[PDB]
């Protein structure tokens, strides 16, 4: 796909607040632009395959991804149980240089990679950063939409290659464990999904609302970087489910966190009864969106109209009656799940 | 998130003939605070509509509870007229004695 | 009069494209889809999107030492421009109309700069000691698609002017408000915090002084300290009461330690007068003004360059940017709003077209 | 039951008039007890209720200036935060905070939370578990790291085990006379005959405190959850609240249906037939 | 107020001495900053201390072998030194620090200063030799010098302290702290041998330092544990309940002496609760916040045992403990969720508590199925083996199960890497079961338990 992804370095220092400066990527002769700042500059030489494989296929010609980077220094998980995954109180040494947070929030995939570069930008060279991808956690369903009743999947794809350091701490070749949390933030609520920590042993948090996670390390080789699963089965999604279902993958002092939005819509259904028509509407979600529009068969119908407050059913979906007081008459909804020409009703 | 404001007319008392009460309408779940909420005696605004405090809630939304006095009679509907930054033609929730 | 141009194809005689570059883009004289008039409102237009522009006018030479110097003139967004410049240049007699760069030798810049929402900022520059010198203070420049007129007056007493509509909008000193001389005032570095002077004032025992109550024994055998009757004092040694610490430990003794008391406030170096300071009252002089040009980047082509004028006389530029800018902008806004009134009639009817073309989609 | 105490905050940009106006609340339960308001000339926490009437202007004047600092800060953090979002200084934007703890029967502490959310969208939370926050986006996240750094969450879950609760304790025990209180509804039900095929039947849930009910509609003995239809909790206006359910029968078949209320100040729950 | 070390300087200054190394962003490191900096203050010419940026001078990390940040540690007069093994904090360090500055035998020079060195709260090695140049003077002092950390040695000339102490030569002398002190067990323990060796010597301190009961909270850590030990965990604040702890640790005493002298080897240690909190949860014993002590045992292999039984101040419970471990009757105890009793189902539910009834079963061939609650692999792969399970719930011979791998601990030889992982154990292998690692259909199982089971499976 794009080799150049145009980004936005954030700076995270208090005295200057949020301010960005410009600073792009680029992946896999490299393209020389002056106009950025030499520091914010990074060619990505990824080793673990994972994110130049999936933006490689990436669909061409799509708007520009949303990238965001910062500096972050690695502190320890603050949740009591990811303490497993750090029970010792010294930081461990190959977590030497900076690290940034490059979340690429592109409207098909989300990502949020930990580049470690390295100290000073190419002299001889081209102006560009040399940096290294660590941990890179890409959902392929960065905005889900599952009909009410069902099942919802969110897909979590994460890749570890371990920071290469002089000290290699090969006490246990292979895939070390890692601590997996997804977590629903929708409107003050913050409900800890699932948290679970494949590979150790620790009395978890009971996962809610019977969501099963399937995170496992698909490989096992001793020393070949790791591509993890981390997607989310959270069955009868209702409406109270709804919200952004932000997952982070805890890994020793490192921390991959990637959100996305379950939208939950569920069709109407229209009905016209017997004079003052109401137009009724049965089950549906979101509450939101509808439009109640009238016509008479064709143009728009005469007399005048009001709603009615939303009676709320206990599983979540609501539904109003429109009424009108004035060949046929026809009311037509207008709801972002139905087909936007509306699902309409009609009396002859 | 520009969410709808839900309005739900109601009174205090369940309507009775020649009964003072207070049509107290209740518009919720809206954001932002840009609102325009009028209460209506058979299609014109009325004038004394004490409204209360722009009260927060826990879900990131407010409401507002414009109440006025008024004696439930069989001749005239009283109804609710409320516009927002998100709707685009100002909802009118009529007031119904058994809803 | 320095320099008069209403654009009433004779400007092409008079204005000058520079060569410096390949892809210089092209000016039209036109009045715009809206103007407050067919004729008046005529002049240079860009017509190519995302494109460098470099137009230049000669004049007849003269020099800003001992006299006010006014700058006037009409800039037209009407594209809805998004990143571009309105600003113009003075060039003195020694510049290269036909060899005019992005930067060439110029003595002041003037005029609206937009690029993005965050640039929306008037961009005057001056020329001084071989330098290009902004204004520290942050001139709001309007955005909208009408015409706005923009003048600078710079008065012999090293003090400018900015105005915006013929509205007086900013106003000052040229030796304050830039970055000629900065150094003003110098705080001494040698005038450190004297130990005596203290900034977090704390006093001891205002209205207080020991209370010896507080002051109890930090463990006191426990009230309800009842031995086992299984324990034998034979075999454990010494039974002995076990104690806790009592409810009434305190802090030592605290005799209300307040605050801000005899504070005479905090301590700043004083500031004496930097022996670096070098203004100068020929600051706003210049050896010769010769050339007014328009170097510019726009990424959609459309602004209308109109109206200028440069002059000696306040009064004589406010009269007739009175009389050009206030004409136009009545006929120019109530013929606007009636194309938009046209054109929010044709999206009205193109919506009602999609929306019976949806209906008759769902009804097969 | 349960009890809550919260405190909000209100940025609201409002182009063209200058500053920011700025809202202060604070919610012991669901009754407003202080409300700052910057729009209004007095700019004080102007009290609303008796628990918190009886308090020295000393009080006053720290709360006043506490709620002065704050807003001071989040006017410089609306600023930022419009500017970092890349958002219209034209539009009007909200920002948000909110902390507050809530207590048990017993008057133990059983949750605290603090909340930041920017145009309504959730900002930054901490969590119910009072040792990690949730960052939905990425100036959440550095705002987090923030916070972090400065272990501040171990400041937070010393205000909101301690002050927090510790006010709460002394405002129900001060306004015990009109918080603590419980009031039972006095429900009705209605019938409606829709048409002569189906009818409806409405219980309600009347005048009641506080608004934690629960009307249920047993078909048969079966709660019939699908079908039941039910309105939000409304307040009436005079402090209590009121509630609504309703349910469609066929036409003359009201033998099996019971709608039990459930409500704090009931002895038991209830059952209604017409 | 410390110097940084950095590497072009290092050696010229580390020339006894403590070295912390730290890197910036970790919070380890900035949060003993000011406790170090107040060990500094508080250590001024005994030790000096020194800060290390590391990040800056790799050098000195890649020499010193500092893998970890902080990593304090002492460089005897410019020489590396074992690395500070204790808490963090200040008080912890300057503890250390000047246990470190004293020499390794203190010199006793007057009685009141041997009274206030036997006066300390930790167990005391006193050496009473008359002749300076005497060779077991000499390896006292080696012995002192190898076994430092551990324990505290002084040694003096005293004629009165000699004279009072052996006075035949090797006069080594064990004060077990004052706070300590019982009846059945001698507070002081003379070092009986022809000579004094620093190998003999150290031996001797290690079987006779403990005695009987030990106060170990926090120190001798390492010391006690290792062994096929018994702790009770109880409130034991001396300075605050010395009382309480004295009368808790005479029972275990008086219990442990009666087991001793009924000749067998177990070790005891009395603990207090709140420092050794950490460790009640690997004895699934949370927090008992009581009077009474809660007595567990770990032996020497890792195993674990728990009374069920409240502590009698009588001691009956103690000793009925004591001799069911030697008899070897309680089962160890691993953390197992309470069993229902209604292990009915196509499925038998398996729990740790249960295992060896059920999965160790001699006469049948088991099929256990390790899964976890938030496994989506485990979750689909349920519905297929309850079907397989109400299949084959005709084959008398054959059971198939499924143990909850996250609440109750794997025992055997079984092990799970990735859930959910398969086992079988046949009728007479129970010491070698087989993971079935193949496919994970329904038939494929059935197929399975064709191939490898004895008896006909059923359908
Ligand atoms: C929110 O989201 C919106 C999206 O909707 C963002 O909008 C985008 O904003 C970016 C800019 O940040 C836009 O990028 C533009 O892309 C164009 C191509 O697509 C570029 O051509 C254009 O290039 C300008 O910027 C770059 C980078 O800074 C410069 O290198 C380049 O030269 C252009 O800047 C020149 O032109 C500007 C406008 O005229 C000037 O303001 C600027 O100063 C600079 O001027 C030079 O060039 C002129 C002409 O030759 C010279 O005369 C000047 O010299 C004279 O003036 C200087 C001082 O200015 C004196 O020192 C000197 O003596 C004088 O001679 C200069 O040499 C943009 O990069 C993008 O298109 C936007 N998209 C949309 C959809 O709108 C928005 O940014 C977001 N908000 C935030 C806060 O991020
Ligand atoms: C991460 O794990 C999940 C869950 O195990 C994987 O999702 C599902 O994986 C199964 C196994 O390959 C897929 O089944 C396949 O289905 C197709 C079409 O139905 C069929 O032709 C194949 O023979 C096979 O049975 C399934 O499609 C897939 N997706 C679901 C259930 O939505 C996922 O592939 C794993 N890897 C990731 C997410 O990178």
């Amino acid at each position: 796909g794009p080799a150049v992804i145009e980004c936005w370095f954030v700076e995270d220092a208090s005295g200057k607040g949020l301010a960005k400066r410009p600073g792009a990527l680029l992946l896999r002769e490299p393209p020389p632009r002056p106009d950025l700042d030499p520091e914010l500059y990074l060619s990505v030489h990824d080793p673990a395959g994972a994110l130049q494989a999936a933006f490689r296929r990436y669909p061409r010609g799509a708007p520009a991804p949303h990238c965001e980077m910062s500096r972050f220094v690695p502190l320890p998980a603050s949740a009591k149980w990811a303490s497993g995954l750090t029970p010792a109180q010294n930081c461990p040494r190959a977590l030497d240089g900076a690290w940034l947070m490059v979340s690429i929030s592109s409207p098909v995939l989300s990502l949020s990679s930990l580049l470690r570069p390295q100290p000073e930008p190419q002299q001889e060279p081209v102006l560009i950063t040399m940096a290294t991808v660590v941990l890179t956690v890409l959902t392929h369903t960065p905005a889900p939409r599952v009909r009410l009743g069902q099942d919802a999947l969110l897909d979590l794809s994460f890749a570890y290659m371990p920071p290469t350091s002089e000290a290699a701490s090969s006490l246990a070749p292979g895939p070390p464990p890692f601590g997996l949390e997804w977590r629903r933030q929708h409107l003050g609520k913050g409900h800890l999904l699932l948290a679970a920590t494949p590979g150790l042993n620790g009395q978890m948090p009971a996962a809610q609302e019977g969501a099963v996670a399937f995170a496992a390390w698909d490989d096992d080789e001793p020393w070949g970087p790791w591509t993890g699963n981390g997607t989310f089965w959270l069955p009868r999604v209702q409406p109270f489910q709804e919200g952004t279902y932000l997952a982070t993958i805890h890994l020793p002092y490192l921390q991959g966190q990637v959100t996305l939005e379950l939208a939950v819509y569920k069709p109407p259904k229209v009905s016209l009864m017997p004079p003052e028509l109401l137009c009724l509407v049965s089950h549906f979600y979101p509450s939101g969106g509808l439009e109640v529009e009238w016509e008479l068969r064709s143009q728009k119908a005469e007399g005048q109209r009001w709603l009615s407050a939303l009676r709320h059913h206990s599983d979540g979906s609501v539904s109003l009656s429109g009424h009108l007081q004035p060949a046929r008459y026809a009311c037509r909804i207008h709801h972002p799940s139905l087909p936007a020409s509306g699902r309409s009703a009609e009396v002859t | 998130i520009q969410r709808t404001p839900k309005i739900q007319v109601y009174s205090r008392h369940p309507a009775e003939n020649g009964k003072s009460n207070f049509l107290n309408c209740y518009v919720s779940g809206f954001h932002p605070s840009d609102i325009e909420v009028d209460l209506l005696k058979n299609g014109e605004r009325i004038e004394k509509v004490e409204h209360s405090d722009l009260s927060f809630s826990k879900d990131w939304s407010f409401y507002l509870l414009y109440y006025t006095e008024f004696t439930p009679t069989e001749k005239d509907e009283y109804a609710c007229r409320v516009n927002h930054v998100t709707l685009s033609q100002p909802k009118i929730v009529k007031w119904d004695r058994d809803m | 009069v320095y320099f008069k141009e209403q654009f009433l194809d004779g400007w092409t005689s008079r204005w000058i494209e520079s060569k410096h570059k390949s892809d210089f883009g092209k000016f039209v004289l036109s009045s715009g889809k809206f103007y407050g008039d067919e004729e008046k409102d005529k002049g240079l237009q860009t017509s190519q999107d995302a494109r460098f522009y470099a137009l230049s006018a000669s004049f007849e030479p003269f020099s800003n030492k001992g006299q006010t110097l006014v700058v006037q003139f009409t800039v037209k967004h009407e594209q809805n421009i998004d990143c571009g410049g309105g600003y113009v240049k003075l060039f003195p007699n020694s510049l290269d109309q036909t060899d005019m760069h992005g930067d060439s030798e110029y003595n002041i810049m003037f005029g609206p700069d937009i690029c993005g929402p965050g640039t929306k900022k008037v961009h005057v520059i001056f020329n001084y000691k071989g330098k290009n010198v902004l204004i520290n203070k942050d001139i709001r420049c309007k955005d909208d698609e009408f015409t706005h007129l923009y003048t600078l007056i710079v008065r012999p007493d090293n003090t400018y002017e900015v105005k915006i509509d013929n509205s007086q909008v900013e106003s000052g000193s040229l030796e304050d408000d830039w970055d000629f001389l900065p150094p003003k005032k110098i705080k001494d570095p040698d005038a450190s915090k004297p130990e005596d002077w203290d900034e977090r004032a704390k006093i001891d025992d205002p209205t207080d002084s020991k209370p010896e109550d507080w002051d109890k024994p930090e463990h006191i055998p426990d009230p309800d300290a009842k031995k086992p009757e299984d324990w034998d004092e034979e075999m454990d040694g010494e039974w002995e009461p076990p104690v806790i610490q009592n409810p009434e430990y305190k802090g030592e003794w605290k005799p209300r330690q307040i605050d801000n008391p005899d504070y005479k406030g905090t301590w700043i170096h004083p500031e004496i007068d930097n022996p670096e300071y070098s203004p100068d009252p020929s600051i706003y002089a210049y050896d010769n003004f010769g050339v007014l040009g328009l170097d510019l980047w726009q990424v959609k082509s459309g602004t209308i360059f109109d109206n200028f004028l440069i002059t000696n006389d306040e009064a004589y530029a406010e009269e007739f940017g009175n009389e050009t800018w206030g004409v136009t902008k009545a006929a120019e806004k109530q013929m606007k709003d009636k194309q938009d009134e046209e054109q929010r009639l044709k999206e009205e009817e193109e919506d009602k077209k999609r929306k019976e073309e949806e209906e008759a989609e769902d009804k097969e | 039951g349960s009890h809550s105490m919260r405190y909000f905050f209100t940025s609201v940009s409002r182009p063209g008039r200058g500053e920011p106006r700025f809202i202060a609340v604070g919610y012991v339960d669901d009754t407003q007890f202080v409300r700052f308001d910057s729009d209004a000339a007095s700019q004080r926490m102007e009290p609303r209720a008796p628990w918190i009437e009886q308090e020295g202007p000393e009080y006053w004047d720290q709360e006043t200036r506490n709620v002065k600092a704050q807003s001071q800060t989040d006017r410089v953090d609306l600023g930022t935060l419009r500017g970092y979002y890349n958002q219209s200084e034209a539009g009007s934007h909200t920002i948000q905070i909110m902390y507050g703890c809530d207590v048990g029967s017993d008057g133990r502490f059983l949750r605290g939370y603090r909340q930041d959310a920017y145009d309504g969208k959730d900002y930054i939370a901490l969590n119910e578990d009072l040792r990690s926050w949730t960052a939905a986006d990425m100036a959440a996240q550095i705002t987090k790291r923030k916070w972090e750094a400065a272990h501040e969450a171990e400041q937070l879950r010393a205000y909101l085990d301690g002050t927090c609760v510790e006010w709460l304790r002394r405002y129900l025990e001060n306004g015990k006379e009109t918080l603590q209180r419980t009031d039972p509804p006095k429900t009705h039900m209605t019938h409606h005959p829709i048409s002569d095929h189906e009818a409806t039947l409405r219980c309600w849930a009347l005048g009641f405190y506080p608004a934690e009910i629960t009307l249920t509609w047993q078909r048969d003995g079966e709660d019939q959850t699908q079908d039941t239809e039910l309105v939000e909790t409304r307040p009436a206006g005079d402090g209590t609240f009121q509630k609504w359910a309703a349910v469609v029968v066929p036409s003359g078949e009201e033998q099996r249906y019971t709608c039990h209320v459930q409500h704090e100040g009931l002895p038991k729950p209830l059952t209604l037939r017409w | 107020d410390v110097l940084e070390l950095t590497d072009d300087n290092f050696e010229s200054r580390i020339s006894l001495m403590l070295v912390e190394f730290f890197a910036p962003w970790c919070g380890h490191c900035k949060r003993l900053a000011p406790e170090y900096e107040a060990a500094a203050t508080r250590l001024k010419g005994i030790v000096p201390l020194a800060k290390v940026d590391c990040t800056a001078n790799t050098n000195t990390c890649n020499k010193y072998g500092v893998s970890g940040y902080p990593t304090l540690k002492i460089f005897r007069d410019g020489e590396e030194a074992g690395a500070y093994d204790g808490p963090r904090t200040a008080d912890g360090i300057v503890s250390h620090l000047k246990k470190q500055a004293g020499p390794a035998s203190v010199p006793l020079r007057t009685e009141e200063e041997f009274k206030k060195f036997i006066s300390d709260k930790d167990a005391s090695i006193v050496g009473f030799f008359d002749d300076s140049f005497s060779e077991a003077h000499s390896e006292f002092l080696k012995a002192a010098s190898n076994l430092r950390d551990n324990y505290r040695f002084a040694h003096t000339n005293v004629e009165s302290l000699v004279n009072e102490y052996d006075d035949n030569g090797e006069g080594i002398i064990l004060f077990r702290p004052s706070h300590l002190t019982n009846k059945f067990e001698d507070k002081t323990v003379a070092y009986t041998e022809q000579k004094m060796t620093s190998g003999k010597i150290k031996k001797f301190i290690q079987e006779n330092i403990f005695g009987i009961c030990p106060h170990m909270t926090e120190d001798n850590k390492d010391l006690i544990q290792g062994k096929d030990l018994l702790i009770a965990y109880y409130d034991v604040d001396y300075e605050k309940n010395a009382k309480g702890s004295n009368y808790w640790r005479n029972r275990v005493m008086m219990v442990a002496k009666k087991f001793l002298d009924a000749g067998h080897k177990l070790n005891f240690a009395v603990a207090s609760r709140k420092t050794f909190s950490h460790e009640l949860s690997d004895f699934g014993l949370e927090s008992t916040a009581g009077e009474i002590p809660v007595v567990a045992i770990r032996t020497a292999k890792g195993e674990k045992f728990v009374m069920q039984e409240e502590f009698s101040r009588d001691g009956k419970a103690l000793e009925r403990f004591l001799q069911d471990y030697f008899d070897g009757n309680l089962k160890r105890y691993l953390k197992s969720e309470p069993i229902p009793e209604s292990n009915d189902g196509p499925v038998k539910v398996v729990v740790a508590e249960n295992f060896d009834e059920i999965v160790n079963n001699e006469n049948k061939d088991v099929l256990i199925e390790f899964y976890a609650p938030w496994c989506g692999h485990c979750k689909n792969l349920e519905p297929k083996y309850k079907e397989l399970g109400e299949k084959l719930s005709k084959d008398p011979n054959i059971v198939i199960a499924k143990m909850d791998a996250t609440a109750n601990d794997v025992p055997s030889p079984y092990e799970v890497r990735g859930f959910p992982t398969i086992y079988f154990s046949p009728a007479n292998k129970k010491l070698n079961p087989k993971k079935y690692e193949g496919g994970r259909e329904l038939s494929d199982f059935i197929s399975y338990l064709q191939r490898e089971a004895t008896n006909p499976p059923v359908i």
